[PDB]
């Protein structure tokens, strides 16, 4: 996260992060929506330009952190995949549409003060907080400036970071970009006049967009952190997975393992 | 269910530091 | 950068 801020304690308690077994890294960020199921972006998990194609065995999941690299000894939960689905139709080839995956951890985990799912929108959530102007929040372990194309000041935070975003009309998203902008899609973040500034980066990917509702005062999970070029550039944005529009397909695949 | 309602906020009715921009931007 | 972590989650 670039120009946020460290996180309170238990303040994104749906905050997981993803970690590669051998060698040890953190690969990405990533949800917890309920118990056992994982959010996370495809991307993470899929991406043969590179040649990464995770499976199962090869990722830890860890829940309950602030610290990015310690552990946290009777706080974080660490838990093993049972199953991972990647949606048939992401686009890797092309923009990153559908950039979204479900993982299904081996053993429910316990909530905590530390450990809770966030919700996920329904309809008219959706409808009603998803709009420009509108400001979610952004967490994650990633860099603190821009990245591959690599960077100085900071680099990698101590703990949890956090940064508040305004969303950004989709006209603006794509004039910003040469890529295909897809309706999976959204963008967030501050134009060059307003001043403040801030964004995800790298290793941040994965992770949650989240807006509070102001009818029911709860948390819900609006965007995965998807794509961007750079990382706090200006007149570039950053874009996210919607998750209600691929949200079908979420229930699909937990209801038909559930 | 309980989704969406931290434990250490909005159960004890706490706030965040900066949840009141969150809130402050939905008109 | 990271702390060991028990070897029972290997
Ligand atoms: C997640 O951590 C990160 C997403 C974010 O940081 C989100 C925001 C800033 C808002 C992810 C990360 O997981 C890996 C990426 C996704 O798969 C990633 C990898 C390689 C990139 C990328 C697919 C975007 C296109 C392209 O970059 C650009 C800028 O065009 C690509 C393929 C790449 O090779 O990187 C580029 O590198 C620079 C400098 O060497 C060069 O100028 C470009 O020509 C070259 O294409 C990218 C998307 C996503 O943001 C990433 C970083």
């Amino acid at each position: 996260i670039v120009e946020g801020s460290d996180a309170e304690i238990g303040m994104s308690p749906w905050q997981v992060m993803l970690f590669r077994k051998s060698p040890q890294e953190l690969l990405c960020g990533a949800s917890l929506i309920s118990d056992r199921w994982v959010l996370t972006a495809a991307h993470c998990l899929l991406y043969p330009p590179w040649d990464k194609n995770f499976t199962e065995n090869d990722l830890l999941v860890r829940i309950g952190k602030h610290s990015r690299t310690r552990y946290e000894r009777n706080i974080e939960k660490i838990s093993m995949l049972e199953k991972i689905y990647i949606h048939p139709r992401y686009n890797w080839r092309e923009n990153l549409d559908r950039d979204i995956a479900l993982m299904k951890l081996k053993k429910p985990v316990a909530f905590s003060d530390y450990i809770h799912p966030v919700c996920l929108p329904d309809r008219e959530t959706a409808a009603s907080l998803l709009q420009a102007g509108y400001k979610g929040r952004v967490t994650g372990w990633g860099n603190l400036k821009e990245t591959w194309t690599a960077n100085v000041g900071k680099g990698q935070p101590s703990v949890l970071q956090v940064v508040n975003l305004p969303i950004v009309e989709r006209p603006v998203c794509k004039d910003s970009t040469r890529i295909r902008i897809t309706d999976n899609m959204f963008c967030a973040g501050y134009k060059p006049d307003e001043g403040k500034r801030g964004d995800a980066c790298e290793g941040d990917s994965g992770g949650p967009f989240v807006m509070k509702s102001p009818f029911n005062n709860r948390w819900y999970q609006m965007g995965i952190v998807s794509w961007g070029e750079g990382c706090d550039r200006d007149g570039k944005y950053g874009f996210y997975t919607h998750v209600f529009r691929l949200k079908k397909w979420i229930q699909k695949v937990i209801d038909q393992f559930g | 269910a309980d989704c969406g309602l931290r434990p250490l906020f909005e159960k004890k009715s706490l706030e965040d530091k900066t949840e009141r921009e969150l809130l402050e931007s939905y008109i | 950068d990271f702390e060991e972590i028990p070897e029972e989650y290997l």
